[PDB]
């Protein structure tokens, strides 16, 4: 899976953690077998204005 | 006197089912005996433990 969310939210993909980008937009099983992968890329996601 | 060992298994009975229904209000260390209300408290995440 491919998606972008911000710095405060990253901690919140992840199996039991609960919120508003966990459990409206992505949420994952509790019995999720795999490996989180995240980045900072505040260099070409973020245009002046 | 008379009927001493048949009293007495009467009453080991009785207190057998009587502490087997009691086991039932113990915390065995969790927060309370209630699993609805330990549910409606708590995550599902935090209360499976």
């Amino acid at each position: 899976d491919s998606f972008v969310i911000r710095g405060d939210e990253v901690r919140q993909i992840a199996p039991g953690q609960t919120g508003k980008i966990a459990d409206y937009n992505y949420k994952l099983p509790d019995d999720f077998t795999g490996c989180v992968i995240a980045w900072n890329s505040n260099n070409l996601d973020s245009k002046v204005g | 006197s008379a009927l001493g060992k048949l009293q007495d298994v009467v009453n080991q009975n009785a207190q057998a089912l009587n502490t087997l229904v009691k086991q039932l209000s113990s915390n065995f260390g969790a927060i309370s005996s209630v699993l609805n209300d330990i549910l409606s408290r708590l995550d599902p995440p935090e209360a499976e433990v």
